[PDB]
């Protein structure tokens, strides 16, 4: 199950 | 897979009393954020509370506290010493696959506590013409229900609480008007 | 930019039995960037129905892939793997060897 | 045994030939179980193991929603990083991300990790404590400050210590027959005369799981790396692995040499000789 | 210095084109589009990070589109407009470092798509001076402003004392009412009270203006009815203080 959080560099 | 539930669509609190706005949510994540948003009739959305689901502590913002029960998936908003400015729509929200998902919303109506009821009806006249005129029903306490115009040619608005902030005074008022009608029997049915 | 040459291992899924059906594997690993072209040869011909696995990588961030197809080895059939990658002067061909 | 779940992201820009390709792969131990490929037709998170197929349609809907969004964030990252490094828009560049959780044999949280790479080298990574960041160069310091303001480390930590481990336990039960087995290696030794006088003893290990094995060569009961070839462990293609070791020996000296095999599937380490 | 939305209200005839517009907070790298109805609530339409659409699963099947040409603005375009599209369309921006960044919302753009414009009416406005019986009994003075016979419900009522907009002591109806409640296309009426102290209203130099911003047709809309074109306009009524 993936992490839902989106992170941008 | 990610839903927010606000079951009571209408809530009422007496001025200065405290009110709890319930919210439950559904998620299968352990990293998420919970939010409470407030929407006045201005329609501008503004953030009230933020709860990071990893932080165990119930986030508080002055009068605004939150009852975060991670186990029960509940996130109720407590508003203590409610004020007229708190009358708005409150939206529960959660982070997830969609950055923000909103609940249906609850409309909190704040009942003004009239300190000295003093019901009266007055006649005001137009400032351009002197033929047209309106009737003002004002200063009644909050449990009064104004009634719509069963007279067809007449219009009666609902009650409207205004705040004279620098006199610490608050009043309810409704308005009536007609074509070419007396004010004493204009709110004849409101009783 | 870091550039990493691939390591090529051609082999079979099971011990080779002449006439018995098997799977021919070409395992390219430790390469970077990920652009890579891999074919499986049967006597110099590109076997056309060859599947592959999904791109992953290791701790040094280099990539690895498995290319496999159905084959039935014999004694004189020659199988091989052709690999092309930006780090090579020209396509490297590694012959299949049932002892390896 | 101890277990782990790991996700791998790879985005490759291709200027002038369309949107960047995004590949996402999911792993429990050495078993790949999910996949997403931005060029593939389905545009869905697809199963790559049978035990994951018993997840319902809402699971596959949510994994597809997350991985489709993650493909785009990394598409953005390629452009962001290109600017950080003053790079032309002509070159192909690569973005890589890897995170996951280790559990002990009591199946409770042991270790978490979350690493980012740009162009095959370190960019930014979480430290073992899951609280601070290791920024590789100075461009990564920009991202470090961005992610410290958003409190990103505390959010990854919440996933790794929570959702990551708890779904790894569910996968280990959903596929107990596949994921909890240990397959002891099928070992044999081959002899290949290549010279008039010299020979190769090759020591095989086949069809084992997990991939962790040790093959060492001994001469007269003494360890020897001189004149030995070791190949890196490779997949057979059926969920098992292979590895072999070879040594070059003079003829008539073959039976001085013993091969040794260590694998958790074996009650005792195997010894092999030429016979 | 907030999320700017262009314009506040917008009234369009069906079949026409609609282009909502939004400017994020300067520095913000992420921008979200929402629409609000009271049937479905607040629904995400599309959001962008660095001008790249991250998700558009919430966008309608066929007449909706969105671009973010540069960090400074994004447009949402409906083509062709339909009455079912009537809603408030909100824009929000975040810093764009994580999907949990707090979202900063704009004032919204209320869009109304009518079947035709033949029933659009500007408001008439009148100010009514306080009853002196009220002044004698309460030492307070309630003015009243009536906004009459407008359609659709696209009015913005403000009070203006001596050139400065006043919110304190003001009360405007949350809902209009129908002048002919039997009709669906019936025009609307809206009232508002402003209560000052008696001495303030008794000052002959105090100036009270009731201003009603109405949003109607552009001059690009066509019009062939036997009355003034109901264009976007302001209608005011006023009154001064009275010593006696």
């Amino acid at each position: 199950r993936l992490q839902s959080l989106q992170t941008y560099v | 897979a990610q839903t927010v539930t606000q079951s009571q669509p209408e809530m009422s609190v007496q001025e200065a009393e405290t009110v709890t706005l319930s919210c439950t949510y559904d998620t299968s994540e352990s990293d998420y954020y919970l939010f409470w948003y407030k929407q006045p009739p201005s329609r501008q959305m503004i953030l009230v509370i933020r709860q990071e689901a990893y932080k165990q502590q119930n986030a508080t913002e002055n009068r605004f506290s939150v009852n975060f029960q991670k186990a029960a998936k509940s996130f109720s908003l407590k508003i203590s010493d409610s004020q007229l400015g708190d009358a708005a729509m409150y939206f529960c929200a959660s982070s997830g696959n969609t950055p923000l998902v909103f609940g249906k919303g609850t409309r909190l109506s704040v009942i003004p506590n009239i300190q000295n009821p003093d019901p009266a009806v007055y006649q005001l006249r137009d400032s351009k013409s002197s033929d047209k005129s309106v009737c003002l029903f004002t200063d009644f306490d909050s449990q009064t229900n104004v009634s719509q115009s069963k007279d067809s040619d007449v219009y009666i608005t609902d009650k409207c609480v205004l705040d004279m902030r620098s006199m610490d005074f608050k009043s309810n008022s409704a308005v009536a008007w007609s074509n070419k009608f007396a004010c004493a029997n204009a709110f004849n049915n409101s009783i | 930019m870091i550039q990493r040459t691939p390591k090529i291992q051609v082999y079979s899924r099971h011990p080779a039995e002449n006439g018995k059906s098997n799977f021919l594997n070409c395992y390219v690993s430790g390469f970077h960037p990920s652009d890579i072209e891999v074919d499986l040869l049967k006597n110099g011909e590109r076997i056309e129905k060859v599947e592959h696995s999904d791109l992953s990588f290791s701790k040094d961030w280099s990539f690895y892939l498995l290319y496999y197809t159905e084959f039935t080895p014999t004694e004189k059939d020659e199988y091989a793997c052709r690999v092309n990658h930006v780090t090579l002067s020209q396509p490297k061909i590694v012959k299949w060897d049932r002892d390896m | 045994g101890s277990h782990s779940m790991r996700y791998f992201f790879t985005s490759v820009s291709r200027p002038g030939r369309g949107e960047p390709r995004f590949i996402a792969v999911g792993y429990v131990d050495d078993t790949q179980f999910v996949r997403f490929d931005s060029d593939a037709a389905s545009q869905r998170m697809e199963p790559r193991a049978p035990w994951i197929e018993q997840e319902g349609p809402e699971y596959w809907d949510g994994e597809t929603r997350k991985v489709k969004a993650h493909s785009q964030t990394h598409r953005v990252d390629l452009g962001t990083l290109r600017g950080y490094y003053n790079q032309s828009e002509a070159g192909s560049h690569t973005v890589q991300r890897m995170y996951g959780c280790d559990v002990g044999s009591d199946w409770r949280f042991l270790r978490g990790y979350h690493q980012y790479a740009y162009d095959g080298k370190d960019y930014i990574a979480l430290k073992e404590d899951l609280r601070s960041w290791t920024a590789a160069d100075m461009a990564a310091q920009t991202t470090k400050h961005k992610w410290e303001a958003a409190h990103v480390a505390e959010q990854l930590r919440a996933y790794l210590e929570g959702t990551c481990v708890e779904w790894l336990r569910r996968y280990l039960e959903n596929g107990k027959e596949t994921l909890q087995r240990t397959d002891a290696p099928k070992t044999h030794m081959t002899h290949h005369a290549v010279s008039d006088h010299e020979a190769t003893l090759r020591c095989w290990a086949l069809s084992f799981y997990p991939a962790e094995i040790t093959l060492t060569w001994q001469r007269d009961g003494e360890d020897q790396t001189q004149d030995t070839e070791l190949v890196e462990t490779r997949p057979a293609g059926d969920g098992t692995f292979q590895k072999w070791a070879a040594v070059v020996v003079p003829s008539g000296q073959e039976q001085r040499y013993t091969c040794h095999v260590q694998h958790e599937g074996l009650p005792k380490p195997l010894t092999l000789r030429w016979e | 210095a907030g999320v700017i939305q262009s314009p506040r209200h917008e009234v369009t005839e069906m079949g026409q084109e609609v282009t909502l517009r939004c400017k994020p907070i300067s520095g913000h790298n992420s921008l979200f589009w929402y629409r609000q109805t009271m049937m479905r609530g607040l629904e995400l339409l599309i959001y962008f990070n660095n001008n790249v659409p991250i998700d558009d699963s919430g966008m309608p099947e066929d007449r909706f589109s969105a671009k973010m040409p540069n960090a400074s603005f994004s447009t949402l375009k409906i083509q062709p407009s339909e009455p079912r599209d009537s809603a408030v369309y909100f824009c929000a921006s975040t810093w764009g470092r994580a999907s949990t960044d707090t979202q900063y919302f704009g004032p919204g753009t209320r869009l109304t798509v009518l079947e035709d414009l033949k029933n659009v009416f500007p408001p008439e406005v009148a100010v009514f001076e306080p009853s002196e019986a009220e002044i004698s009994h309460t030492q307070k003075a309630t003015l009243v402003c009536l906004a009459t016979g407008f359609y659709p419900d696209h009015v913005e009522l403000s009070w203006w004392v001596n050139g400065k907009e006043v919110h304190s002591g003001v009360c405007t109806d949350p809902q209009p009412l129908k002048e002919q409640p039997a009709l669906n296309d019936s025009r609307y009426a809206l009232s508002s009270r402003l209560r000052v102290s008696a001495t303030f209203w008794q000052n002959p130099r105090n100036h009270f203006r009731c201003q009603v911003q109405f949003y109607g047709l552009s001059e690009n809309d066509e019009w062939t009815q036997d009355r003034a074109k109901p264009v976007t306009q302001i209608v005011s009524a006023e009154a001064w203080g009275r010593a006696d």
